[PDB]
């Protein structure tokens, strides 16, 4: 098959408790609420509250095997 | 939440080629299965982008090595090789066995065996690529020396002393904890001993350099020493087939090394605070690499470490004083304040000497301490909430 | 831990240590000395030791600050924490708040070393915001303790700073020049008979390896004065020696060639010219005696410049500084004392301290903490800041920003 094919299909399972949900993540200035706004901003991983590449072939796991 | 033992993914990225294990068969110690080099293809586009494969056809190509001396200088390809082991595991499976996806397949935790030299920042994108790109649901991420000292039962306080080819770790051990402000890392490897015995052999080639170094009459001898050791020439056959007579350089070329790895562990370990823990430190040294598979070359480093660094009374004073003490017809041991009074090697209990197969060996136990009780490693549901910052919780 | 779903670099410029760190992780990441070398620049013990011992001409140490704890040279200050961005950290300066501390004083020269840390931190590298922390109060406020009485020994000297209900008594901070600094001086020049115009890296590696074991090992503090201890057991000896004489008036004997703890001695083996240092308990005593005793030394210097009187010094001047009542002040300081630095980690040097305090203040009763674990009492300032790096909001503490930095 295709690596995404490969990597969609695959870690897909349904248990009680399961997370429905995929979060991503982006590494991105923040700018933080005064407990109005400080006056700075800094780097911090932010969650995209909104659900927003290079995949290669596979290889051969023999040729790479021990002996 | 279900798991299978099988389906646990091991990874064990190395600065050559990468140990990778699908599966753990409960019936005996597990051992790296997979041998893969660490490397990937990249063709430059004009786009500006970077596309990778798994082989080049000759074309742009190039080669990205994604660890040098343990470390991480290319993350992209590095995670885009992580994404070549996992997706080709997943293939091989998948064609073995057709309901492999809503068996085996199910459910891969992931576990990655970590560099002391990985920074945060490296820990953070490997994270964020193992759930985002490659929708894992679990991850843990192990240092190697936790997880070496791990194999060793109930080993609170060592030092792993790495030998790599172009490069040597010193790990201190303290309290089950990895002392990252006293790790270090010395340009010195078993490549030194290449460089080291190219200069007493001009007139040999690279190749057979290597050649005498692997052979069977290659070894570090000690002070004490139609056996080897005791004839000055003898041979060994190149991968040629061809003979090669060689003189007094084979017991040679590891000096250098050796000087080099044995001070810097003495400043590292004269570093420790607390004159207890670094005793317990001291009497557990674990000499481990490829190189130390040569012969006498535990027993030559243990040597220098106990030349240099051991505290004890001089000879030359502790003979004045036996020699002094008579005065008499027809003597007390010196006490010193200092660290060690002892310096030994880590024993290996109830055990195969490799680092390989002991950090393998501590992943294991990992697993059936981990997934036990659970409540070290990333569950999808914090990624979720706290996201690749999910790696750090302490405290 | 991440506060605030962020992480801090914490950083600390003492005369000897520099700890650098995340906020995450509660171990340093690094510990390099404060000082540098000079050519480039070489700023790691390893990456110092190896330049020392290659034995080059042109290569000199200098400090990173001034004996009163500030730093005196910024630029020099600029390229080590670009070594422990780049190196040690590895991350970006833009990236992160930066936690650092300065240390306790009387006077404000803050403001002219807050300008010079703007520079440092903005202009220079682009920092996007900071905090500064006083040490003394970060090691206190860490501990559970809003008001104390804190005593830091280190390199440069004492230093003494009370402290009450969270803010800092600056008229009665006092600074010892008596210290590790001053202890390593002694070390080389006593034992330099018994060994058998110095380059600068020969000196500092002298310092940094053998002098440095033999304090950690050879040294103790004596409980009690030193002379008025020596008295005590000579006269207990005598005592001995009167007493084992007398046993022989009575029923004879002759020769049979028949106590004081200060005649023990220590052993240290000094590697380099493999030959054992030996030196009986008196003399390792010594060493640390100073410290509460100057005037040994020299006579240049007084009593009262001794750790004992400016202890009680500080401890009066506190209550000076807030006009409850003055006296009352001690109470609440001698009930807090926390020890702490890497010099208080001699054996014996609690005790003294208790023994010393007390002399002067017999009415009160007092309790002290030192921390137990060997590594946290040395680095126990960073630790302080990683505190206040952690607090749970920004509104607990000053951060400055380029708000503050501008024309
Ligand atoms: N185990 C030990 N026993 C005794 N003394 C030690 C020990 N380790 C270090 N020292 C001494 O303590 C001093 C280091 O003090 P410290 O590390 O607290 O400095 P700092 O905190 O960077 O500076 P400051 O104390 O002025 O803030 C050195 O002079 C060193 O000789």
């Amino acid at each position: 098959m295709d690596p995404q094919t490969l990597i969609t299909k695959a870690n897909k399972v349904s248990y009680y408790g399961n997370p429905t949900s995929k979060e991503s993540w982006r590494y991105d200035w923040y700018q933080p609420s005064k407990v109005e706004k400080y006056p700075f901003r800094y780097k911090t991983w932010l969650r995209n509250q909104e659900d927003e590449e290079s995949c290669e072939d596979i290889l051969d796991l023999k040729e790479f095997d021990r002996r | 939440a279900p798991f299978r033992q099988d389906s646990i993914l091991i990874i064990y990225p190395r600065s050559q080629t990468t140990l990778v294990q699908f599966g753990l068969n409960e019936e005996t110690f597990t051992v790296p299965e997979l041998e893969i080099p660490t490397q990937i293809y990249r063709t430059t586009r004009q786009d500006g982008s970077y596309t990778y494969h798994s082989t080049n056809k000759d074309n742009k190509a190039e080669l990205i090595k994604p660890i040098q001396n343990g470390e991480i200088i290319d993350i992209s390809a590095f995670t885009q090789f992580l994404r070549l082991i996992f997706v080709s595991i997943l293939s091989d499976r998948a064609n073995k066995n057709q309901d492999a996806f809503e068996a085996e397949l199910s459910n891969i935790p992931l576990l990655l065996i970590t560099h002391h030299s990985w920074s945060q920042s490296d820990l953070e994108i490997i994270t964020q690529y193992v759930f985002e790109s490659l929708e894992i649901n679990n991850l843990i991420q192990l240092p190697a020396s936790l997880a070496a000292t791990y194999s060793m039962i109930s080993l609170q306080n060592c030092c792993i002393i790495d030998v790599g080819t172009h490069h040597t770790d010193i790990i201190p051990i303290v309290d089950y904890a990895q002392l990252d402000h006293l790790v270090s890392s010395i340009p010195m490897g078993g490549q030194s001993i290449n460089d080291s015995l190219k200069k007493l052999l001009p007139q040999w080639d690279d190749d057979q350099i290597e050649s005498l170094k692997k052979s069977p009459i290659f070894e570090v001898l000690s002070d004490d020493a139609v056996k080897n050791s005791d004839l000055e020439f003898n041979t060994f056959w190149d991968e040629k087939g061809n003979e090669i007579k060689v003189g007094k350089q084979r017991f040679q070329g590891c000096n250098n090394l050796i000087k080099n790895i044995s001070n810097r562990v003495g400043l590292t370990l004269d570093n420790i605070d607390d004159i207890n823990k670094a005793k317990a430190v001291w009497e557990n040294i674990i000499i481990v690499g490829g190189t130390t598979s040569i012969s006498g070359f535990k027993e030559a480093l243990l040597g220098q470490l106990l030349k240099d660094h051991l505290i004890i009374e001089p000879e030359e004073e502790k003979s004045k004083r036996e020699e002094e003490a008579k005065s008499v017809l027809p003597v007390p041991t010196i006490e010193y304040v200092q660290c060690p009074t002892v310096i030994k090697l880590a024993k290996y209990p109830d055990y195969k000497s490799g680092y390989s197969e002991i950090i393998f060996l501590g992943a294991q136990i990992v697993s059936k301490q981990i997934f036990t009780h659970p409540k070290f490693y990333i569950t999808r549901e914090k990624y979720n909430m706290k996201g690749p910052a999910a790696l750090w919780d302490v405290q | 831990m991440m506060t605030l779903n962020r992480k801090c670099v914490v950083i600390h410029n003492g005369s000897h240590r520099t700890v650098a760190g995340f906020s995450n992780v509660e171990l340093p990441q690094c510990i390099i000395p404060s000082s540098y070398i000079k050519r480039e620049f070489i700023f790691g013990t390893y990456n110092m030791i190896d330049a020392a011992a290659e034995k080059r001409n042109g290569d000199e140490v200098y400090t990173l600050v001034d004996s009163q704890g500030l730093p005196y040279n910024w630029d020099a200050l600029e390229m080590q924490w670009r070594y422990l961005y780049d190196t040690q950290l590895k991350v970006s300066p833009e990236e992160l708040p930066l936690v650092i501390t300065m240390p306790a004083t009387n006077g404000k020269p803050d403001m002219a070393i807050l300008e010079r840390y703007y520079e440092l931190a903005f202009d220079k590298l682009n920092v996007p915001v900071f905090q500064i922390v006083i040490e003394p109060l970060a090691i206190a406020l860490s501990m559970g303790k809003s008001s104390a009485f804190v005593i830091d020994i280190g390199a440069s000297g004492c230093n003494v700073t009370p402290i009450i209900d969270g803010i800092v008594v600056k008229n009665a901070v006092v600074r010892s020049k008596f210290g590790g600094d001053f202890l390593d001086f002694q070390v080389h020049e006593r034992l330099a008979p018994l060994i058998k115009q110095k380059r600068s890296t020969d000196v500092w590696y002298e310092a940094s390896t053998w002098i440095q074991q033999f304090k950690s090992t050879m040294l103790q503090v004596s409980e009690k004065d030193l002379f008025e201890l020596e008295r005590y057991y000579k006269e207990q000896a005598d005592i001995y020696a009167k007493q084992q004489e007398q046993l022989k008036q009575m029923d004879q004997q002759l020769q049979y060639t028949a106590n004081n703890p200060l005649v023990q001695k220590k052993n240290f083996l000094f590697k380099p010219l493999n030959k054992t240092l030996t030196l009986d308990l008196k003399e390792c005593y010594q060493f640390a005696e100073y410290l509460f005793k100057p005037q040994l030394i020299s006579d240049k210097f007084s009593p009262e410049d001794g750790l004992g009187p400016l202890m009680a010094k500080s401890v009066k001047k506190a209550g000076a500084s807030i006009n409850i009542s003055p006296e009352q002040v001690y109470s609440l300081l001698l009930t807090n004392v926390i020890i702490t630095g890497s010099t208080s980690l001699i054996e014996g040097m609690e005790q003294r301290i208790i023994k010393e305090l007390s002399i002067r203040f017999p009415q009160y009763k007092l309790t002290t903490f030192a921390n137990q674990v060997m590594m946290d009492r040395k680095i126990q300032g960073w630790l302080g800041a990683l505190t206040m790096a952690n607090l749970p909001s920004w509104s607990l503490g000053k951060w400055y920003s380029k708000e503050d930095y501008e024309t």
